RNA sequence: AAAAUAGACUACGAAAGUGGCUUUAACAUAUCUGAACACACAAUAGCUAAGACCCAAACUGGGAUUAGAUACCCCACUAUGCUUAGCAACAGUUAAAUCAACAAAACUGCUCGCCAGAACACUACGAGCCACAGCUUAAAACUCAAA
């Protein structure tokens, strides 16, 4: 299905940046998934400290990746998730735009 | 066997032109990128195919054998992984005692539906006990003993004669 | 339509040889997510 | 003592059932049981 | 007789209001709208008896603030000081 | 470990129950009634192997107290609390005189289960199941004019 992912990375210079964002994007293709687009949030104060890796963040920058992934994938994305140690906190969601607007009336 | 993941999704088949999209769009709408549901649907129409006269028709008891029975299979794929679901344990029984019913009512109905489904889909109809007694310790070994004396006494009047 | 509109999203879709480009485009640009709503049910854009 | 009362019912109890058994095999012909037959305790653990 | 009632509904019923959020989406990631149903000073969610929303949206909403809080997105115990000037749609 | 606000919501599930977020599976049945004996659940505490043990604490000891002390206060430490592995229903009506009484306004149709004075008796015996305590089914004699 769609997904879309949240991702919450480190506080890094531009090259890193691009390095963590390539090596993600290239781990959700390995599992089958195809791209769909990326796009940049920017980067703020962290609504609260956050705990990772044995470090402490209060700022980051914020990246969305929508994708199509096969149902099997969605959990092997978030274990590699949980090993990058520039990735903050990421977070794997049914895209928004999937979900159906009934319209009340 | 389940469908390859290469199958169009169900809603995707009859649409014209989809033989000449990219493969991308292929991956995009096959069943490879689809909940499980989608491939019990490709099932389902498959299983109708092969079995019933008007594969249109999903009010008849025939049609509706065959969504139970995906169903219970669904169920019985789900529980050999979540040893210790309870409620879907119930559902699975309840799915297969409401199918054994449904064949009765086919099987006193139309009996050639009837030989083709339980052909089709591998079904080997059983009838229901005529009485329902406890078979305690006592009665057991009596039973038992009874066959083996009516044994020993047909070889004994075999012999004899 | 919907296999159509697809076809066509499909070309702009990132793919392993306009990885780096993208990437970079991504870094160079800034997206909103953010809108307010008024009592009158009017969406605010920023 | 409602024990050994109880123990003694159920040994009585196997006789009865022993001697049904060989009541069978004895009408049914047979001077003994059955080859092999063994009649089981089924009253006691 | 012309002059005679027919069988009629209410002419005169009033229907019901839509709130100010229904037709529209409501998304995790817009923490601007998502931080004009809390409180300010406690960062609790506020009853649909003060944002006056229905029970659906009531129901987005608390689920995409949960969701926006812990997916790093939105505070928990007070609202973000950027958002305390955007137009106040709840009666409190 | 269990989940403030939302929830002034009343939704999901057969019931027991289910209220942090994400994802994957996923919520039987086109008539109804109809199992002690079949299969699933359920809650109920207690045992069998192991393991952990901060804290608490049935029992077991010790300290202090009236004039059979505090059963009651203090200290220590067991089983245990913990973690695995196991053993009336359904469908209609508001028309009638509503209707012993109190409960919970009355009734119809249809089906199943159960009941024919009290006590003997949640008993004895038999049978089944288990098994330290047992559970289900369940009488008779004597007695009474009541209950
Ligand atoms: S008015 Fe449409 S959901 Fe509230
Ligand atoms: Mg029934
Ligand atoms: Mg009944
Ligand atoms: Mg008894
Ligand atoms: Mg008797």
């Amino acid at each position: 299905p769609r997904y879309e992912l949240a991702l919450i990375l480190k506080a890094m210079q531009r090259p890193e940046t691009a390095a963590t964002l390539k090596r993600t994007i290239e781990a959700l293709m390995d599992r089958g998934a195809i791209v769909r687009d990326l796009e940049n949030l920017g980067e703020r104060a962290l609504p609260y400290r956050i705990s990772a890796h044995s470090q402490q963040h209060n700022r980051g920058g914020y990246f969305l990746v929508d994708f199509y992934a096969p149902t099997a994938a969605v959990e092997s994305m978030v274990e590699h998730l949980s090993r990058d140690i520039d990735v903050i906190r990421g977070n794997i969601v049914k895209h928004p735009l999937t979900q159906e607007l009934k319209e009340c009336e | 066997d389940d469908p390859p993941p290469s199958t169009l999704l169900k809603d995707y088949q009859n649409v014209p032109g989809i033989e000449k999209v990219d493969d991308v769009v292929k991956r995009l709408l096959s069943l490879e990128m689809a909940n499980k549901k989608e491939m019990l649907k490709i099932k389902q129409e498959q299983f109708m195919k092969k079995i019933v006269a008007n594969p249109e028709d999903t009010r008849s008891l025939e049609a509706r054998i065959i969504a139970l029975s995906v169903k219970i299979r669904s169920y019985e794929e789900h529980l050999e992984k979540h040893r210790k679901d309870k409620a879907h344990k119930r559902y699975l029984l309840m799915s297969i005692d409401q199918r054994k019913k449904m064949l009765k009512n086919l099987r006193n109905t139309n009996y050639d539906v009837f030989e083709k489904i339980c052909w089709g889909l591998g079904i080997e109809y059983t009838f229901p006990p005529l009485y329902y007694r406890r078979a305690h310790r006592r009665f057991v070994t009596k039973k038992a003993l009874c066959i083996r004396v009516f044994q020993e006494t047909q070889k004994l009047k075999k012999r004899r004669r | 339509r919907e296999v159509l509109q697809l076809q066509e999203e499909v070309k702009n879709f990132i793919t392993r040889e306009n990885l780096e480009a993208r990437v970079e485009a991504a870094l160079d640009s800034r997206k909103n997510y953010n809108w307010a709503i008024t009592r009158e049910g009017l969406v605010v854009r920023p | 003592l409602r024990r050994k009362v109880q123990e003694g019912r159920l040994r009585r109890k196997q006789i009865k059932f022993e001697k049904d058994l060989r009541r069978i095999w004895l009408k049914a012909g047979l001077k003994e049981a059955p080859e092999g037959w063994q009649t089981p305790k089924i009253y006691l653990r | 007789n012309e002059d005679l009632p027919i069988s009629m509904e209410n002419p005169y019923k009033e229907p019901l209001k839509k709130c100010i959020l229904c037709g529209k989406h409501v998304d995790y990631k817009n923490v601007q709208l998502l931080s004009q149903f809390v409180s300010p000073f406690t960062g609790c969610i506020y009853g649909r008896h003060i944002t006056g929303l229905c029970g659906k949206k009531q129901k987005e909403i608390t689920k995409a603030i949960k969701r926006a809080q812990i997916m790093g997105f939105m505070p928990v115990t007070y609202k973000d000081p950027a958002y305390l000037k955007d137009p106040k749609v709840c009666n409190i």
